[PDB]
């Protein structure tokens, strides 16, 4: 998720999902893209 | 310049840093020294955390 120039994400390993980290990084994300 | 140790004070190496400040729109990171006190307890008192 990212919001008013915060990208922040969410992990759980084994229910809700625990805050992990937060950037105050403001650029402009659009598009998504994983590697392997 | 071809500095001299017998020359005057005129004339002797200066050491010039300027510190300069840019704000954007973006969250800022730089911000100055803050303050901090102690803990008291059992007492009618303001507090301020964070």
């Amino acid at each position: 998720k990212n919001i008013d120039g915060y990208f922040k994400i969410y992990s759980k390993h084994t229910s809700a999902l625990e805050p992990l980290v937060d950037l105050p990084i403001g650029i402009n994300i659009t598009r998504f893209q994983t590697l392997l | 310049y071809g500095f001299r140790p017998t020359y005057g004070v005129g004339h002797q190496p200066y050491r010039v840093v300027v510190l300069s400040f840019e704000l954007l729109h973006a969250p800022a990171t730089v911000c100055g020294p803050k303050k901090s006190t102690n803990l008291v307890k059992n007492k009618c008192v303001n507090f301020n955390f964070n």
